[PDB]
RNA sequence: CUCGA
DNA sequence: CTTGACCTTCCCCTTGCTGGAAGGTTTATAATGGGAGCTGTCACGGATGC
């Protein structure tokens, strides 16, 4: 929902847009037994398939100029262990709820 | 002066400054830009804006959150100005002048003991060895048991035999205060005559607990020593627990 | 009725009007006619004679111009 | 013609031209109403003379007077021939000593086959 | 000084700076700030030997 | 200059270096007390001026302490225990010790 | 936790706070009122200047105590002539007489 | 004045982007106005170019010059900002390419630099922390209450330095008349300053070598174990 | 001492406290950790960095008790004096102190007998104020607008004098008489 | 990666875990705070909440 | 044995011996309570081994490994013949460079009569 | 911010 | 007490450059009005403004 709300964003002059296809969560580089040792965040790299399209200038509705589709890395997200304990900088952290 | 707003390097190589070196740097920057703009013969819409910005940078230094929006740093926090350093519960007045942090002090968990008298209190050995350390040096140098202070500190670092028999001469007839926070009324700080027990808990007399309002369920009390010869007589004739 | 200085600055700059294509040519012609009076009015002074003396005596020992135009 | 375009015509480093301006070797160049060196073909001829003189074997001072013998229109070439013959005599004097190092180094590199022993016939002579 | 440490330090310091106000260190909250013997208790006997010879 | 973790320590006798090994880090399973040295680390000190009577003392005797200066890690006071685990991290391009 | 002397702070030159920081307990104004009420002015003059905040006061009292002569040696606190410099930087002339 | 006042929207159109938090928003506009006033006097109208073609360069130069000279507490020179920014652009590209954060050893391969140079450039940055920031999540414990003062002399190291002074004043009394004074002003003991060998030889008679012989005899007198037993324990 | 006095500070008093005018916004150097010349930390103005050493190191060792080095200008004293020496900044325009302006009551409109809502239209460069009017059609402190000043400039010539900014309020406080 | 790591690690709701029990670990996750962004504070909450 | 006659025993000078110590290539000479230096037969061999390298054989950077291998008891005959032969080959390449300078001045110095007539061809040609 | 009196 | 002979460290100096640091000056299609953050306290005293 957070991707589909923002994307697809277009150019300012209305000649291009970034289309969104899908995302994919890669494998964690380290396990939880050594993130508590080396002091690093137990996370998973987040990748996303983005599609950039170029619309023609003189054409009324011209999509056929080029289709650029590439996989983009953007940050990480910290995973959750099997009990609800995020591992941030080696120390196990718990996010409580909120009542608003 | 540049030692009341310092710029000190920490352990890891990152510096750590106070925030007056931002407001002062803004005043000096905009003042130099006004000196440059008055020699370029700039139009009036630029100079009238530059004088306004210089005035805003001056009163952002004298008292930050008063003119308009408060000036924020990089942390998205309002910078503490000169008037924010003398007011409130964090000024020089209410936190660093009326009440200070003192040397020759201690802190421990209190426990009840009924073998005492009304003017006595327990004290741990490992606490009175640390509170009365220069008195121990002055007694160890007088008896010739150590020829200098750098050879008298090693006799305390080893915890030898002769130290625990000098401590019983240093401690006797030397009162010591006992404060418990919050100190509501006048009886919230009293001076007792110490004894020496092993353990790690200040043993208090069971009758003074009505004055302290101290229940033995994990309370803590602070131990302050008087140093001089006038203050040691103001704890025996004015603040001893057999007088209150 | 405001205290944000950026609103004051934008309100003060808002009173003036943008320029067209020929307006910049008009103001450039004004600047050139302002400096040309100083150029054609300094020609009746001995400092202009000193400038002529130094500028030809510099090239005495000597678009990017041809040197024959300078001579 | 600034200092970087004359580095591509001759081949000197841009710092070396400022060095040759610091010491007394080349003609001083004019300035251009600002702090910028300008260069004419005379300085180009002096620098392409000095780079070739460095590459053939002259030092900085005999080239430093060779350039002054090139600048003046006289150049009575008797001392020119004298200095070139002194230079090739200096090359002879260097090459005879260097081949003497060769001859004295070949007579000791005859032995020492290179086994796993703990003695060497070369390490014992100079020690 | 006995008012500036209580409340509204800006108003108390501003009101007492355009008037040229002169403190005297009478009470026993200004002598705690300047690190001096308070004029009560055991300090009060000593304080008369300062007040009289002045 | 860089700091170093050495078994050599100035101004400290043999009575504290009994539990330090060849490389300067304490043995696994050695019973320690309050004040004993766990990791012997020395730091270089820039040269300072000297009071004149100490300058007389260091000409009466031949004691000349070097630019070395002890800032090692000690057990905090009132603590007994037993060293059950020692971990050593090192930067890239730095030669490791014998214990590491 | 107990502490005789060590690790004074940077700006204010009164000792630090925290057991892991090796700091002394805070003698807050709730106790300054309680020492004013007893009338013990000599214990109050000691717990403001010579124990905490002076610079030429502590290292003289230490020599007096090690020498065997308990004698108070007063002085103005260092936290007062930082207040003077921070009031004087507002363009408000404050002095003594 | 009219050409400067007319294009005062172009500078606030350019200074939207350089609000990266070194300077406030108004300082960028006030530097871009000085850039525009430089651009007015240089602009030639003969070449058939519009004014916004030319003045954008002189606005961007002034803003990007003031943001690198000002806006830093520990001021970095201008040529070091390029060496930092090349490293940060390459470290932005290596994260998209490889997917892992680049170590300096593989970063020097892209930068074509020695690795200690890259470790040197990655030390200059990280502008200082404010001493009023809270280090927990609190608001009563700032960072400025944890910084220990280190310049202070210790009260135990200022009590032994008086006992040593008294013991040195004691043990020099047994030295009679000449070796005491030359020993005191040879090491600067109880003098305004130290004297060299010839400046103290010129005081007694003339002699340079005799002063050194007196000094050696005085040190041989001090080292004999009947006076320096007290100064044994001042050593360590 | 036995009494603390407090009053306003003249510019001669602030120059009498000061030890040297600060001119540059630089704090320290980035390669070595040394204070820069005429900065916020400068060794010439506020004293030396270490005990009895100048910046360049030409003088040390307590022999030079109070000399000033000719290279770096640093007076050889203790580093304790960095907590007691002040400097000053010479402002290129007068500016209003915020304590004597926006406290309640205003304390600067209490003297001028003018509301704070009218003073803040002059401190911000929004409306002119008349210092004096030779022709008494324009009274004292009668606030003119931006466009009304153009009518008043052409109807009178230069018989009146109106200003805008903090120098207007400074010339208004300077040209009053307390004894009338 | 700045915003996500700011939330996981600097918020008022991403707090340290009490791990000195099996009980104290499990009742720290079923805890409904009412503070934080978009909520109350400890100086502006009366007897009614 | 101090630095008095060891400079004359080996053949060097005093400042040369101190610089050879400071470059980091011999054994640090032991000191005896005066800042003075002492010497043994090890240094009396090493200084001769490096001085004889400098006049005929080697340079200062290559003369470090020679004394680094001479004092070692586990030295072998493999790590000396390569290091002398490759720089004998370099010596002959310098001989060839000096021969290049030689015949580039020999072919240039010929056919140029230097007389009272100006505009000599060879010097104006080697300029450019 | 969480905890203790 | 004295004289010359030796030691120490430290600063300057020798070519033919090269590497680096710190500072200044331009660049011409056309670009012409920001955006982040606040709302869930209560009780006064007292300026202030028709
Ligand atoms: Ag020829
Ligand atoms: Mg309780
Ligand atoms: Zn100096």
């Amino acid at each position: 929902a957070a991707f589909r709300s923002v994307f697809p964003i277009q150019s300012y002059s209305g000649n291009s847009e970034l289309q969104y296809v899908s995302y994919r969560l890669g494998e964690p580089v380290f396990d939880v037994q050594e993130c508590q040792i080396r002091g690093v965040t137990y996370s998973a790299p987040l990748r996303v398939k983005l599609r950039l399209v170029i619309y023609e200038r003189e054409a009324p509705e011209g999509t056929v100029k080029d289709i650029k589709e590439q996989e983009v890395y953007m940050g990480e997200i910290p995973l959750m262990t099997d009990n609800g304990t995020f591992v941030i900088n080696g120390t196990e952290r718990v996010i409580v709820s909120q009542l608003h | 002066p540049p030692d009341l707003r310092p710029l000190v390097p920490l352990d890891g190589g990152r510096f750590a400054t106070s925030d007056l070196n931002d407001l002062y740097r803004r005043v000096i920057n905009r003042n130099n830009r006004l000196k440059r703009l008055l020699d370029l013969a700039a139009p009036d819409i630029i100079v009238r804006n530059e004088k306004r910005m210089l005035q805003e940078a001056v009163d952002a230094l004298l008292d930050n959150g008063r003119r308009g929006r408060a000036i924020t740093g990089s942390n998205k926090r309002p910078l503490k100005s000169l008037a924010d350093m003398i007011k409130g519960k964090q000024g020089r007045f209410r936190q660093n002048l009326l009440g200070k942090r003192v040397d020759y002090s201690g802190r421990s968990v209190i426990t009840v003991g009924p073998y005492l008298r009304l003017h006595q209190c327990g004290l741990p050995k490992k606490m009175a060895l640390e509170l009365f350390k220069p008195f121990i040096y002055g007694k160890l140098e007088l008896r010739g048991l150590a020829t200098t202070i750098k050879a008298a500190k090693k006799m305390v670092e080893r915890e030898e035999a002769v130290v625990w028999d000098i401590l019983d001469e240093v401690i006797r007839e030397h009162p010591v205060l006992l404060n418990r926070a919050p100190t509501l009324h006048r009886l919230g700080i009293q001076a007792f005559e110490p004894v020496l027990i092993e353990g790690k808990a200040i043993q208090l007399h069971p009758l003074v607990c009505a004055a302290y309002n101290a229940d033995f369920d994990g309370d803590q009390m602070a131990v302050h020593v008087p140093l001089t010869l006038e203050a040691q007589l103001e704890a025996r004739a004015l603040m001893m627990s057999t007088n209150n | 009725r405001t205290t944000d200085p950026v609103r004051m600055y934008m309100r003060e700059m808002g009173t003036v009007e943008l320029l067209t294509r020929e307006g910049e040519i008009d103001i450039a012609k004004r600047i050139e006619d302002g400096i040309n009076q100083v150029q054609c009015s300094v020609a009746e002074y001995p400092e202009a004679i000193t400038y002529l003396l130094e500028q030809y005596d510099r090239v005495e020992a000597e678009n990017s111009i041809d040197p024959e135009l300078a001579r | 013609m600034n200092i970087s375009d004359v580095a591509k015509i001759t081949g000197l480093t841009s710092k070396a031209i400022r060095f040759y301006e610091e010491k007394g070797l080349v003609t001083p160049p004019m300035r251009s109403e600002n702090g910028y060196r300008t260069y004419t073909q005379q300085h180009l001829n002096e620098l392409t003379l000095l780079r070739q003189a460095r590459q053939v074997g002259f030092n900085l001072e005999e080239s430093g007077e060779l350039v002054n013998l090139f600048n003046d229109p006289q150049r009575h070439s008797a001392d020119v021939k004298r200095r070139t013959l002194e230079k090739v005599a200096e090359i002879e004097r260097h090459i005879e000593e260097l081949q003497s190092m060769r001859d004295q180094l070949l007579a000791l590199a005859n032995a020492c086959p290179g086994d796993d022993s703990a003695d060497c016939p070369i390490i014992e002579n100079l020690s | 000084i006995s008012a500036a440490s209580f409340q509204e330090t800006t108003r108390v310091l501003t009101e007492a700076a355009v008037a040229g106000k002169r403190d005297e260190l009478r009470g026993l909250k200004e002598n705690v700030i300047v690190g001096r013997l308070i004029p009560a208790g055991t300090g009060y006997a000593y304080h008369q030997d300062r007040m009289r010879r002045r | 200059g860089p700091e170093e973790i050495t078994a050599d320590i100035p101004n400290v006798g043999e009575a504290a270096l009994s539990k330090l090994d060849e490389s300067g880090i304490v043995y696994i399973g050695a019973e320690v007390t309050g004040g004993d040295i766990l990791v012997g680390k020395v730091t270089p000190k820039g040269e300072t001026q000297l009071t004149p009577e100490e300058k007389l003392l260091r000409a009466i005797f031949g004691e000349k302490a070097s630019d070395v200066k002890d800032s090692s890690l000690r057990v905090p006071n009132g603590v007994s225990g037993t060293v059950i685990d020692v971990q050593v991290f090192t930067r890239d391009g730095v030669e490791k010790d014998k214990r590491a | 936790h107990a502490r005789s002397t060590g690790s004074y702070s940077l700006v204010t030159q009164q000792p630090l706070g925290g057991k892991a920081q090796f700091g002394g307990q805070r003698f807050g104004e709730m106790e300054v009122w309680a020492l004013e009420a007893y009338g013990a002015a000599y214990t109050l003059q000691e717990m403001l200047t010579v124990k905490s905040d002076d610079v030429n006061g502590r290292t003289k009292m230490y020599k007096n105590i090690v020498d065997g002569n308990h004698q108070m040696e007063p002085g103005m606190p260092e936290s007062f002539n930082v207040l003077l410099k921070e009031i004087r930087s507002l363009g408000i002339n404050i002095e003594l007489e | 004045k009219e050409m400067v006042e007319a294009n005062l929207r172009l500078v606030i159109s350019i200074a939207k982007k350089y609000t990266n938090r070194g300077l406030q928003f108004l300082d960028l506009i006030q530097e871009g106005n000085i850039g525009l006033m430089k651009a007015v006097d240089k602009f030639e109208y003969r070449r058939g170019y519009k004014f916004s073609t030319y003045a954008t360069w002189w606005i961007r130069q002034a803003i990007t010059r003031s943001i690198a000279d000002q806006a830093r507490t520990i001021r970095i020179p201008v040529h070091m900002i390029e060496t930092i920014n090349k490293l940060n652009r390459i470290s932005r590209q290596m994260l998209q390419e490889m997917g892992r954060e680049p170590t300096p050893e593989e970063l020097a391969e892209r930068m074509l630099m020695p690795e200690d140079k890259i470790r040197k450039v990655l030390k200059i940055a990280k502008e200082p922390i404010s001493m009023e920031t809270p280090i927990g999540d609190d608001e009563d414990s700032h960072l400025g209450d944890f910084i220990e003062d280190t310049t202070l002399e210790l009260p135990l190291d200022s009590a032994t330095t008086e006992s040593l002074r008294a013991a040195t004043h004691d043990v020099l009394a047994g030295l009679t008349a000449r070796e005491a004074k030359v020993l005191r002003m040879r090491f600067g003991i109880d003098m305004n300053t130290d004297y060299t060998l010839e400046e103290v030889g010129k005081q007694f008679d003339v002699t340079r070598e005799r002063i050194r012989q007196i000094e050696a005899k005085a040190l041989r007198k001090l080292r004999h174990p009947s006076r320096s037993e007290v100064l044994r324990s001042f050593l360590d | 001492f036995d009494a603390i006095k407090i009053a306003l500070a003249s510019p001669d008093m602030i120059r009498s406290w000061s030890f040297g005018e600060v001119k540059k916004p630089e704090t320290i150097n980035y390669r070595t950790f040394k204070p820069e010349r005429d900065g916020l930390f400068c060794a010439r103005i506020f004293g030396p960095v270490k005990d009895y050493e100048c910046l360049c190191g030409k003088y040390k060792r307590l022999k030079h008790r109070g000399v000033i080095c000719e290279k770096c200008g640093v007076e050889v004293t203790q580093t304790k004096v960095r907590r007691e020496r002040m400097g000053h900044i010479e402002l290129a325009s007068p500016t209003a102190h915020i304590w004597f302006l926006k406290s309640l009551p205003s304390r600067i409109g209490l003297l001028l007998d003018m509301p704070l809502r009218d003073i803040e239209r002059v401190l911000y460069f929004e409306s002119y104020v008349v210092i004096e009017g030779g022709m008494t059609n324009l009274e004292r402190q009668q606030i003119l607008t931006e466009e009304q000043y153009l009518d008043a400039l052409e109807e009178f010539g230069d018989e009146f004098d109106a200003k805008m900014g903090a120098e207007a309020i400074q010339a208004l406080l300077k040209s009053m008489d307390l004894e009338q | 990666s700045a915003a996500v790591k700011e939330f996981f690690g600097s918020s008022q709701l991403s707090q340290f875990m009490d791990q000195n029990n099996p009980l104290s670990e499990i009742t720290h996750k079923r805890r409904i705070s009412a503070l934080g962004p978009g909520g109350l504070t400890r100086e502006r909450a009366g007897f009614e909440v």
